[PDB]
């Protein structure tokens, strides 16, 4: 009689247990497809016969809740099985599952390796929903996984295999304009506005003192 | 009579700005008796043409079973 899941005796109350673990595998399997399809007011008035031109007092104001129920109404309605809400050690602590690796993104992993020495700034981008940390820890578990074939990239100081052309314009035609001085035309533009309404900071300045000095003297 | 006696007083020696307000859970409105008050003063007339007829009405109950 192994340890291990006999069903042998009374077991009260079991069912609202069992369908609990069937509702949490389903749930983790709709996270798993979020991810595959991301790799790919004012105020009123009305005109009387008895006043004309009168404002409704009660448009005045605002309830601040109609616009809030209305979506309220219209979400999902579910009962909560008091089983369902388990919680361990593994709860509100940020860190989540990380997509394993493959090796048609090697190819674009080995050569952003072996164009620039380490850089993860760039690279972040190049798998564009991965975040600046799981990639810097697959940096740092092929150190013991495939020690050899990252050493054969530092030893690597030339342009490579001349492959990288297409994905040196792919990175490239993203938004094709001069960032050289793209940033430069603009941050110009910026200061211009702020000169500006420094200009009309001034002029409202001095013609304020020009107007009470004015009842100072009456 | 006396609300030209009031609106005369003003004017002799007269003593001298709407943006939105919040509904607050905290806080009563005016309504209830007071309020049919609000909505009986400023209301459509009609004005009736006094009539007197009374056998119209009287052979259409006849007619009718």
């Amino acid at each position: 009689c192994k340890p291990n899941f006999p069903i042998g005796q009374i077991s009260e109350n079991f069912e609202k247990s069992k369908m609990a673990k069937k509702a949490k595998l389903e749930k983790r399997r709709h996270l798993r497809e979020l991810r595959m399809r991301a790799r790919q007011t004012a105020i009123q008035l009305k005109l009387n016969p008895d006043g004309t031109m009168a404002i409704d007092e009660e448009t005045m104001v605002v309830d601040r809740h109609k616009n809030a129920s209305i979506e309220n109404e219209y979400k999902e309605k579910v009962d909560e099985n008091p089983f369902a809400n388990l919680y361990n050690y593994g709860s509100y602590g940020r860190g989540s599952y990380t997509d394993p690796w493959t090796v048609e993104e090697m190819i674009k992993f080995y050569k952003a390796l072996s164009m620039w020495g380490t850089d993860f700034n760039l690279i972040s981008q190049l798998y564009p929903y991965r975040s600046r940390k799981q990639v810097k820890a697959k940096f740092v578990n092929e150190e013991k996984k495939r020690p050899i074939l990252i050493e054969l990239a530092l030893r690597s100081k030339l342009p490579p295999n001349f492959d990288e052309y297409c994905c040196e314009i792919k990175k490239n035609i993203g938004t094709v304009a001069d960032f050289n001085e793209k940033l430069i035309e603009l941050q110009n533009e910026h200061k211009h506005h702020m000169k500006e309404i420094e200009e009309a900071k001034n002029t409202a300045k001095e013609e304020d003192q020009t107007a009470q000095r004015l009842n100072d003297a009456n | 009579a006396n609300v030209t006696r009031k609106q005369e007083d003003a004017r002799r020696n007269p003593n001298p700005m709407s943006v939105k307000s919040v509904n607050d859970p905290s806080q009563n409105r005016l309504t209830g008796s007071l309020l049919a008050h609000k909505v009986a003063d400023e209301e459509a007339n009609i004005e009736l043409t006094w009539a007197e007829g009374t056998f119209e009405q009287f052979k259409d109950t006849i007619v009718k079973e």
